[PDB]
C-alpha cells in the first residue's frame, strides 16, 4: 500500500496544499476567462456592424453619420422603438454594402450593380451602395472605447493570473519539500531504533539508499502528481466548463475526445513499460560488463580473451540498440504525430460544425465562438504528452515508496531507555552463554567467567573463533539465545540498553572518525565540554595537540592509522566508561603509534575492568584472568606467568617470533 | 557549433539518412503552414456570401490529406533522425570499448575507473543527444521560426506581426537567464544533499560506536539540522523554479493580446479579415516553440562539445606497449635469460629494480622468494609485457621479448595473478578462459591436476556456481586450474598457494613438477617450502638479488634463514 501512506503523509501539511489548490483555481479562472474576453471582443465590436441599424438622433446618441442621415445600431440605441426606416450593412466578397430598407429573410448574397439579392427562394432584392474605407471606419468607430476597455480588462486578469500561478507553484513545492523532510526525519528515527541484526545483513549502501534516495524519488513523485496531474485536471475541467458555457452542441465532441487521452495513455504506457524495462536492464548489463572488464583487464589481455569479451559486448550493444529503435518507433507513432493528428481532426470538426450551421442559416454563424474554441483547444492539447510520460514513469516512484514504507512499517524494534546515574562498579559475570546467529546453530557453546573491579581479561583463540562475538553479546547488539549475563547484581537483560551502554565503552580495530573537528571527534559533540577533551591531551596525547592551528586542531577527513587509534583512546578516556570493552588493535603498522600505543592502552586501562582481544599475545602480559575460545568454549585459563599457558604451544614462541 | 564539425566523420559516413531527414523536415515545415491559413480562408468564405457544400467538402478533404501527409512524413523524418542518433551512440560505445580492450596497465593507472565509466556512460549520451536533438532544434530555430515569421509577414500582415512579436525575444532572454540561475541554485542544493548523504552514510556505517556511546540522539539532532539545511536549499531552488511558468504565461498572453487588439484596430480600417486574424493567432500559438528550441540548442551544443572533447581525449591515447614490426619467427621459448634488467614503474621512486642477471634454462623451474617490497612480482611483470621495456635485454633464446609478438608471447605465458581476478561467470566457463575449444573432459583433467577435484559437492550444484561472488577457498584453485588447462610453455605462479593448506600445497607443487616436466615453471612465494625443488632460487633485497645460489648454496650462505624458521 503506497497511495494510502502517501495520502496520510500529505494530510500532514494540508493547509499548504489547500491554499495551493485555491490559488491555482483562481489563476486558472483568470487565464480561462481571457479567451471569453476574446470572444466578446470579436463578436460585439468587430462583428457589431452586422446587426440591424435604425434612424439616429442628431447628437452623439451612439450614432454614426452617413451622407445626409445618421444611423445607430439596435443595441446601443435607447428605446425609440421604431420598426420602419430600418437599415443594414451586408458584407459581400470583401466590400460592405448599405441597405436603406429591411430585407426580411436573409441568406446567400450576390450583387450585380445595386441589387444584392438574397438567394432557398430568390425573390428578394434590396437596393445597395458600396461603403468606402472611410465610411466603414466611421461605422466601426463607436466600438473603439469598448475595445479599449476589454483590452485593459484582459491585461489586468493576465497579471492577476501571473501572480497567482507563481503563488500556487511555490506553495506546492513548499508542501512537497516539507512532506519529504518529515518523511526523512521519521525514517532516520526508525533507522536509529532498528536492531543491529538488521544492519549486519544489509550493506551500508542499501540503508543509505533507503534513507536518502527513495525519499528523493518520493519528492519527485509528489512534485509530479501535484503539479502535473492535479494541475492538469483542474485546467481541463476549467477549459471544458468554458467550452460548455460557449456552445453545448460542440463541447460534447470534446467530451468524447477525452476518452482518446485515456485510450492512448494506456496503450502507450503498456508498450513503454516493456521497452524501457528492457532498455534499462540491458544498459545496466552493459555498464556492469564494462566495469568488470576495466577491472581485471590484465587477465583478459594475458589470456588473449579480447576477441570474445568484445563479442559479448557487441551482442549486448546490438540488443540495446534494437530496443532503443523500437522505443523510438513507438514514441514517434503514439505521442507527437498523434497529438498533431488529433489537433487537425479538431480543426476539421470545427469547420464541419460551423459550415453546417452556416449553409442553411442567416445569422447563426458566430466567429467569436470559433475563435474561443480554437484557443481553448490549442491550450488543452499542450500537456497531454507530459501527462502520458509521467503516467508511464510513476512505476519507479511507486516501487521506491513500497520499499520505504516497508522499512518504516517494520515491527521488530527496541525501546529507547534512559541513562542511569549510578556507575556500575567493574564487574561482569557470565553465568553461562549460548549464542548463534542462525537457528539450530551454536556459535558460542559454553562460556562462564567473572571480572573483578580491576582486571585485564583477554580472549584466546584462532581466527574466526568468536573472540569479538562476546563484544557483540555484551553491548546487547545480539541477545543471548539461552544463556545469561550479569553485571553487578542484575542480569543484563533486565535493564534498558541505554542504561547499560552508559557504564561501558568501546574501541574497535578501525577507529571510526566522525566528520568535523578533531575536538568534536573526541567528544562526539556532547553536553560535556572544557577539560573533557583537553584532559585526554594531558593524559597520553602530547604531540598532536601542540599542532594547534585551530581550537582542538580543527581539521578534515583522514590520520593514517596511528593517530586514528590515538583519537579513539582519547575518546574512550574522555567518556570515562567503566568496562571499556576493547578490541583487536593493529598497532605496529605505523611505528607502534610512535611507540605510544602501549602507553595509551595502559593509561586508559587503569581503574576499570578491561577486555583486550589483541591479536598479539605479548601485549597481555599483565592479565589476571585470560580466557580461551574452543570455537565458543573455555577449555583452559591462567596467565603467561601464573599457569603453564606460556608453555604447551598455546602461547606460541612463534607468536613471540 | 564546433561539436557538429568534430563529428564530420559520422555525417560523412551517414549522409543519405541525414539528407533525407533534412528534406523531410523542410517539407513538413512548409506543409504545416497550410492548415491555419485554410481555416482563415474558410472563415472568410463563411462570412461572405459564397459558401456551398462543395467548398466544405473541399476543405474537409484537403485538411485530411494534409493531416495524413504530415503524419507520415513526420514519422519518417523522426525515424531517420533518431535512428541516426542511436547509430552514433552505438558507434561511440563500440569504439570506446574496443579502445579500452587494447589499453595496458599504465593507462588504467593514469585513468581512474570512475572517469572511464562516466565517459562511457554519460558523455556518449551527450554526444548522441547532440547528433539527434541538437540537429532537430537547429532546424527548428533556423528554418521553422523564419518560415513562420515570413508567412505572418507576407500573407497576414507586416505591421501586426512586428507588433505581436516583441514579447517573444524577451521571453527567450528571460528563459535563458532563469535557466542559468536555477542551474546555479540546483548545483548548490545538490552539494547540500550530497553532504547530507555523506553524513547519513558515515553515521550508519559506524553504528556500533554510536550505539555503544548512547549518542543516538545527537546523531538524530545533526541529521535534523542537515535535513533543514537541504530543505532550505531546495526552497531557494524553488523560489526561482516558480518563475518559469509565470514569465512565459505573461509574455505569451501579452503576445496574444497584442495580436488580437491590433487586429481589431486593423479590421476596423479594413486592412484584414477575421479569417486572417484567426490565422495569425494560430501562427503565434505554433511559433511559441522555436523560442524554447533556441535555448535548447544553445545548451545542447555546448554540453555535446564538452562531452565529445572528453570522449575524444580519452580515445586518442597512444598504446603503451608496441606490438613489434616484422616479428621474429620463433616457434617456442627455450632458455630464458636476463642480461641487465633495471625496471622502473612509471611515476615511481629511483629504480625499483636493478640488473637481475639470471638465466632459466628450458625445463628448469626456478622459485623466487623474499621480502615484501623487495620485488618478486616485478620480474614477471617485466616478463609479461605489461609495462614498457626497461634496460638491457630480456633474451628469449636469442630474440628479445620486444621482437616476439604480443599474441604468440601471451600464448606462451601462463599467468596466475597474485591478486585473484576471476570473473563473475560460471565456474565451468570461468576455468575455460585458458582454452575455448575445451574438448569436453580436459577441464575435468585440469581440475584433477590442480587438485580442485576435492570439490565434490561442497559448492552449490555442480560446475555451475556464479563464483554473486560466492566465497570459499576455491578462487585460487580455479585460477591455477585455468592456467594449467591453458597448457603454457611457461607457467608463472604468483603467490598462488598463499591460502591453501600445506598438504595441498605440496600436492600441487609436486604435481606441477611431475606433470609440467619439459617446460619452465616460475614459483613466486614467501614460504620456502614451495621453492624447495627449484634448481636456481633467487632472493631479492630491495632491488637486487642477494645471491644467485641454489637451495643448498642459499641455505649455507648469509642470505635469509627463514627456512631455519622452518614454520614448525
Ligand atoms: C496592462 C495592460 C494594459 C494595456 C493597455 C492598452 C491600451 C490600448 C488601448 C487604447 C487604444 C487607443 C486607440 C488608438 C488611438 O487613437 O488612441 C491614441 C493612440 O494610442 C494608442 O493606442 C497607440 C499606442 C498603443 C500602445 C500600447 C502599449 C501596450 C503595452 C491616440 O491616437 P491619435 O494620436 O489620435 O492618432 C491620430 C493619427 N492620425 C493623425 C493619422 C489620424
Ligand atoms: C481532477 C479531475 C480532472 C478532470 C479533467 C477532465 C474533465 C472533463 C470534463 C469535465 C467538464 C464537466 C462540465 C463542466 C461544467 C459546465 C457544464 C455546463 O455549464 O453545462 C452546460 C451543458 O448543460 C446541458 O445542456 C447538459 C450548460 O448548458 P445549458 O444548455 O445552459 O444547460 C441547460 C440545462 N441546465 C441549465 C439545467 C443544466
Ligand atoms: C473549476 C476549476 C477552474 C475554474 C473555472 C474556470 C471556468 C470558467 C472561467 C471562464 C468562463 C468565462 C468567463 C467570462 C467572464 C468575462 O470575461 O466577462 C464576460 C461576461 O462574463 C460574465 O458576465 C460572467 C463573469 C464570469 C467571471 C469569470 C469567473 C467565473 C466563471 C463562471 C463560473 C462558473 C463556471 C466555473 C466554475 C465551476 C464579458 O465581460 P463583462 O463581464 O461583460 O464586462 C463588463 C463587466 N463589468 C460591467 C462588471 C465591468
Ligand atoms: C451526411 C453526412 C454524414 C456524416 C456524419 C459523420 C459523423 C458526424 C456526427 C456529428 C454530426 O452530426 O455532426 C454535426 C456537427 O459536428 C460535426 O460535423 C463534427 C463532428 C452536424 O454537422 P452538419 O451535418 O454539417 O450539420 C451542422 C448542424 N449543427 C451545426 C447544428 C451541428
Ligand atoms: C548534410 C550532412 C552530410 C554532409 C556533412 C559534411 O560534409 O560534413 C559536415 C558535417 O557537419 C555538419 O555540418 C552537419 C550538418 C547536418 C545538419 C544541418 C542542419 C542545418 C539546417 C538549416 C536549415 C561538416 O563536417 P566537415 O568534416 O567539416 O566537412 C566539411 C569540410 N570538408 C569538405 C573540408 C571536409
Ligand atoms: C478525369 C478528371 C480528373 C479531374 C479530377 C476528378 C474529377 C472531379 C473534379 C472535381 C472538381 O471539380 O473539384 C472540386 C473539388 O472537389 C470536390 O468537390 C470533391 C472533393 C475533392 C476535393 C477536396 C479533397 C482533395 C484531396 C483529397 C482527395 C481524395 C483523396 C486523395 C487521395 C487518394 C472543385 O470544383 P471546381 O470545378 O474546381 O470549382 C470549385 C473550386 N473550389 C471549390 C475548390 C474553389
Ligand atoms: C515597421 C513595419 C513596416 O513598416 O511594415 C509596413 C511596410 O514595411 C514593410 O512591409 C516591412 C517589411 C520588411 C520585412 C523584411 C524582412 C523579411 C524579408 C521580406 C522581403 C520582402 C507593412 O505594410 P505593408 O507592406 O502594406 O504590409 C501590410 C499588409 N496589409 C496591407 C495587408 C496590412
Ligand atoms: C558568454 C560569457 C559567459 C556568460 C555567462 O554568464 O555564462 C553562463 C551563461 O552563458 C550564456 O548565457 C552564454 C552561453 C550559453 C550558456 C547558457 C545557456 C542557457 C542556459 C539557460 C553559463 O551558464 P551555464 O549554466 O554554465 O551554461
Ligand atoms: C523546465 C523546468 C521548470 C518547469 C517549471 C515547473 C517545474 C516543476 C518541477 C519541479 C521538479 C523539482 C525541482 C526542480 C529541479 C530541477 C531544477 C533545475 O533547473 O536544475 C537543472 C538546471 O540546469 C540545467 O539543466 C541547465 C539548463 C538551464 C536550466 C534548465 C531548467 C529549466 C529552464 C527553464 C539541473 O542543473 P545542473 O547543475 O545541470 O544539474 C547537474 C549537476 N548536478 C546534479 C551536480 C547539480
Ligand atoms: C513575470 C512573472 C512574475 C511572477 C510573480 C512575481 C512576484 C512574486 C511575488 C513574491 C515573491 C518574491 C519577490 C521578490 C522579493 C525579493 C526576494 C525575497 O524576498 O526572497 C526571499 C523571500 O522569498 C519569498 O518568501 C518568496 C515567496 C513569497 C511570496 C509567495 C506569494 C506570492 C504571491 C528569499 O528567502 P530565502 O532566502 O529563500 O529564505
Ligand atoms: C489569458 C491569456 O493567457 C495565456 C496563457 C497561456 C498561453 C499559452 N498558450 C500556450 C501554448 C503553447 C505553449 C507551449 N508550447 C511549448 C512547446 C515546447 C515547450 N517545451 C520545450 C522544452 N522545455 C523548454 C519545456 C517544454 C513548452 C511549450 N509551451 C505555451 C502557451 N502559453 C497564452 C495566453
Ligand atoms: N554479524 C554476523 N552475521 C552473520 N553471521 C555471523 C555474524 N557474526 C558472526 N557470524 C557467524 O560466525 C561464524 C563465522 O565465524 P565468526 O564470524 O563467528 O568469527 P568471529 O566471531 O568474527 O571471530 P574473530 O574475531 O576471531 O574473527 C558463522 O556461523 C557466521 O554465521
Ligand atoms: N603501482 C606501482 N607503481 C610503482 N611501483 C609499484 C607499484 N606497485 C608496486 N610497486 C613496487 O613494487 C612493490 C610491491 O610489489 P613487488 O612485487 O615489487 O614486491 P612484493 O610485495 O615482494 O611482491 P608481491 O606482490 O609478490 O608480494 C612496491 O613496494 C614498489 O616497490
Ligand atoms: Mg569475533
Amino acid at each position: 500500500k503506497i497511495g494510502k501512506t502517501l495520502w496520510r503523509y500529505a494530510l500532514l501539511y494540508r493547509k499548504l496544499l489547500i491554499t495551493a489548490v485555491l490559488l491555482l483555481t483562481v489563476a486558472v479562472g483568470a487565464e480561462l476567462t481571457g479567451p471569453f474576453i476574446g470572444k466578446k471582443m470579436i463578436d460585439d465590436h468587430i462583428l457589431g456592424i452586422e446587426k440591424t441599424w435604425y434612424e439616429a438622433a442628431e447628437k452623439d446618441k451612439n450614432a454614426v453619420q452617413f451622407h445626409g442621415v445618421s444611423y445607430v445600431r439596435e443595441d446601443r440605441l435607447q428605446e425609440p422603438v421604431s420598426k420602419a426606416k430600418e437599415a443594414h450593412i451586408y458584407q459581400v466578397g470583401m466590400a460592405f454594402y448599405f441597405v436603406d430598407q429591411a430585407v426580411s429573410f436573409d441568406g446567400n448574397r450576390t450583387v450585380s450593380d445595386g441589387k444584392l439579392t438574397i438567394t432557398g427562394d430568390k425573390s428578394r432584392a434590396y437596393a445597395a451602395e458600396k461603403l468606402t474605407k472611410q465610411e466603414l471606419f466611421q461605422f466601426y468607430q463607436p466600438e473603439i472605447k469598448g475595445m479599449v476597455l476589454l483590452i485593459c480588462l484582459y491585461g489586468g486578469l493576465l497579471v492577476f493570473s501571473v501572480f497567482f500561478q507563481y503563488g500556487q507553484h511555490y506553495l506546492l513545492q513548499m508542501s512537497a519539500n516539507r512532506i519529504i523532510q518529515k518523511m526523512r526525519q521519521d525514517v532516520f528515527s526508525h533507522i536509529q531504533k532498528m536492531p543491529i541484526r538488521y544492519f549486519d545483513n544489509l550493506p551500508a549502501g542499501k540503508v543509505v539508499a533507503r534513507i536518502t534516495n527513495d525519499t528523493e524519488a518520493i519528492r519527485d513523485l509528489y512534485v509530479t502528481v501535484l503539479s502535473t496531474f492535479v494541475t492538469s485536471g483542474i485546467y481541463m475541467f476549467g477549459i471544458f466548463t468554458a467550452l460548455f458555457l460557449l456552445d453545448v452542441k460542440l463541447a460534447f465532441v470534446c467530451l468524447a475526445i477525452v476518452p482518446i487521452i485515456w485510450l492512448w495513455s494506456v496503450i502507450y504506457r503498456r508498450y513503454a513499460s516493456y521497452y524501457n524495462q528492457k532498455i534499462r536492464s540491458i544498459n545496466s548489463d552493459i555498464n556492469a560488463k564494462m566495469n568488470e572488464s576495466i577491472q581485471g583487464m590484465t587477465i583478459i589481455q594475458a589470456f588473449r580473451h579480447q576477441k570474445e569479451t568484445m563479442r559479448e559486448f557487441e551482442e549486448l550493444n546490438e540488443s540495446h540498440f534494437y530496443f532503443q529503435n523500437r522505443m523510438l518507433n513507438l514514441n514517434s507513432l503514439m505521442s507527437h504525430n498523434l497529438v498533431n493528428v488529433i489537433r487537425n481532426l479538431a480543426f476539421v470538426c470545427l469547420i464541419w460544425h460551423f459550415g453546417g450551421a452556416s449553409l442553411n442559416a442567416a445569422g447563426i454563424v458566430s466567429i467569436g465562438v470559433l475563435y474561443a474554441f480554437v484557443d481553448y483547444l490549442n491550450r488543452l492539447f499542450q500537456p497531454i504528452t507530459g501527462i502520458v510520460n509521467q503516467f508511464s514513469k510513476l512505476e519507479l516512484a511507486r516501487v521506491s515508496a513500497g520499499r520505504v514504507f516497508e522499512l518504516l512499517e517494520e515491527k521488530n524494534t527496541e525501546e529507547a531507555g534512559e541513562p542511569a546515574k549510578e556507575r556500575a562498579l567493574g564487574r561482569v559475570e557470565f553465568r553461562d552463554v549460548s549464542f548463534a546467529y542462525q537457528e539450530g546453530e551454536e556459535v558460542l557453546k559454553h562460556i562462564s567467567f567473572t571480572a573483578q573491579k580491576g582486571e585485564t581479561v583477554a580472549l584466546v583463540g584462532h581466527t574466526g573463533s568468536g573472540k569479538s562475538s562476546i563484544l557483540n553479546l555484551l553491548f546487547r547488539f545480539y541477545d543471548a539465545q539461552k544463556g545469561d549475563v550479569l553485571i553487578d547484581g542484575k542480569s543484563i537483560y533486565n535493564m534498558s540498553r541505554q542504561e547499560l551502554r552508559s557504564h561501558m565503552g568501546i574501541v574497535l580495530q578501525d577507529p571510526y572518525l566522525f566528520s568535523g573537528t578533531i575536538g568534536s571527534n573526541v567528544s562526539l559533540d556532547d553536553e560535556r565540554m572544557t577539560e573533557e577533551e583537553i584532559k585526554n591531551a594531558l593524559r597520553q596525547v602530547g604531540a598532536e595537540p601542540l599542532l594547534k592551528k585551530l581550537p582542538k586542531g580543527i581539521n578534515e577527513p583522514v590520520l593514517s592509522s596511528g593517530e586514528r587509534q590515538l583519537i579513539s583512546f582519547a575518546r574512550a578516556l574522555a567518556f570515562d566508561p567503566a568496562i571499556l570493552i576493547l578490541d583487536e588493535a593493529t598497532a605496529h603498522i605505523d611505528t607502534e603509534t610512535e611507540a605510544v600505543i602501549q602507553k595509551a592502552l595502559d593509561v586508559v586501562k587503569q581503574g576499570r575492568t578491561t577486555f583486550v582481544i589483541a591479536h598479539r599475545l605479548s601485549t597481555i602480559r599483565n592479565a589476571d584472568q585470560i580466557l580461551v575460545l574452543d570455537k565458543g568454549e573455555i577449555v583452559e585459563r591462567g596467565n603467561h606467568e601464573e599457569l603453564m599457558a606460556l608453555e604447551g604451544q598455546y602461547y606460541q614462541m612463534y607468536e613471540l617470533q | 557549433f564546433s561539436v557538429l564539425k568534430k563529428l564530420g566523420w559520422f555525417f560523412k559516413a551517414y549522409w543519405l539518412r541525414y539528407t533525407i531527414a533534412i528534406v523531410l523536415l523542410l517539407a513538413v515545415n512548409v506543409i504545416e503552414m497550410f492548415p491555419p491559413k485554410l481555416l482563415g480562408n474558410a472563415i472568410d468564405d463563411m462570412k461572405a456570401g459564397a459558401f456551398t457544400a462543395e467548398g466544405l467538402l473541399f476543405y474537409i478533404g484537403i485538411f485530411f490529406v494534409l493531416t495524413a501527409a504530415v503524419y507520415i512524413m513526420s514519422y519518417f523524418w523522426m525515424h531517420q533522425l533518431f535512428g541516426g542518433a542511436n547509430l552514433m551512440e552505438k558507434i561511440l560505445r563500440t569504439k570506446l570499448m574496443g579502445h579500452l580492450l587494447t589499453m595496458s596497465p599504465p593507462f588504467y593507472e593514469k585513468n581512474r575507473t570512475g572517469d572511464l565509466m562516466a565517459r562511457g556512460t554519460n558523455d556518449l549520451q551527450a554526444v548522441s543527444l547532440t547528433t539527434g536533438f541538437g540537429i532537430l532544434t537547429l532546424v527548428d530555430s533556423t528554418m521553422f521560426m523564419m518560415t513562420i515569421f515570413l508567412t505572418m509577414g507576407f500573407l497576414i500582415s507586416w505591421k501586426l506581426t512586428f507588433a505581436a512579436i516583441i514579447p517573444l525575444p524577451v521571453m527567450a532572454i528571460a528563459i535563458s537567464l532563469y535557466g542559468s540561475k536555477i542551474h546555479e541554485r540546483f548545483t548548490e542544493a545538490q552539494n547540500a544533499f550530497g553532504a547530507l548523504n555523506d553524513r547519513v552514510l558515515e553515521s550508519v556505517s559506524g553504528v556500533r560506536v554510536i550505539r555503544a556511546y548512547v549518542q543516538e540522539t545527537n546523531d538524530v539532532r545533526r541529521f535534523n539540522e542537515m535535513t533543514a539545511d537541504v530543505y532550505q536549499k531546495n526552497m531557494k531552488v524553488a523560489f526561482i523554479d516558480s518563475l518559469f511558468e509565470p514569465t512565459v504565461k505573461l509574455l505569451v498572453g501579452a503576445s496574444y493580446l497584442i495580436g488580437l487588439g491590433y487586429g481589431a484596430f486593423l479590421v476596423f480600417r479594413n486592412e484584414l479579415t477575421l479569417g486572417e486574424l484567426v490565422s495569425f493567432n494560430v501562427y503565434l500559438g505554433m511559433m511559441i516553440w522555436p523560442m524554447f528550441a533556441i535555448g535548447e540548442l544553445i545548451n545542447v551544443m555546448q554540453r555535446g562539445n564538452a562531452s565529445l572533447d572528453r570522449v575524444n581525449e580519452t580515445l586518442s591515447y597512444e598504446t603503451d606497449v608496441t606490438d613489434p614490426k616484422q616479428p621474429a619467427d620463433l616457434k617456442e621459448p627455450g632458455d630464458i635469460v636476463f642480461s641487465h634488467v633495471s625496471f622502473t614503474y612509471p611515476s615511481s621512486t629511483s629504480d625499483n629494480l636493478q640488473d637481475i642477471s639470471f638465466t632459466v634454462r628450458k625445463g628448469q623451474t626456478v622459485g623466487i622468494a623474499g621480502k615484501t617490497g623487495s620485488g618478486k612480482t616485478t620480474i614477471i611483470k617485466q616478463l609479461l609485457r605489461q609495462y614498457p621495456p626497461g634496460e638491457g635485454s630480456i633474451t628469449f633464446s636469442g630474440v628479445p621479448i620486444q621482437q616476439i609478438p604480443l599474441d604468440r608471447l601471451r600464448g606462451w605465458i601462463g599467468y596466475v595473478p597474485q591478486d585473484h581476478l576471476l570473473f563473475s561467470r560460471t565456474v565451468k566457463e570461468n576455468i575455460l578462459y585458458g582454452k575455448q575449444d575445451a574438448t569436453d573432459k580436459e577441464v575435468q583433467q585440469a581440475i584433477a591436476e590442480a587438485h580442485f577435484e576435492k570439490d565434490l559437492h561442497m559448492l552449490p550444484s555442480g560446475l555451475e556456481t556464479m563464483v554473486v561472488a560466492l566465497s570459499g577457498g576455491q578462487k585460487q584453485r580455479i585460477s591455477i586450474a585455468r592456467a594449467l588447462m591453458a597448457n603454457p610453455e611457461i607457467l608463472i605462479l604468483d603467490d598462488s598457494l598463499s591460502a591453501v593448506d600445506a598438504k595441498t600445497e605440496a600436492a600441487i607443487i609436486k604435481n606441477i613438477r611431475e606433470n609440467r616436466k619439459g617446460k619452465t615453471t616460475f614459483i613466486l612465494t614467501h614460504r620456502l617450502s614451495a621453492v624447495e625443488h627449484a634448481d636456481l632460487i633467487l632472493v631479492m633485497d630491495g632491488g637486487v638479488i642477494a645471491e644467485r645460489g641454489t637451495h643448498q648454496e642459499l641455505l649455507a650462505n648469509n642470505g635469509w634463514y627463514r627456512e631455519q624458521y622452518e614454520r614448525q
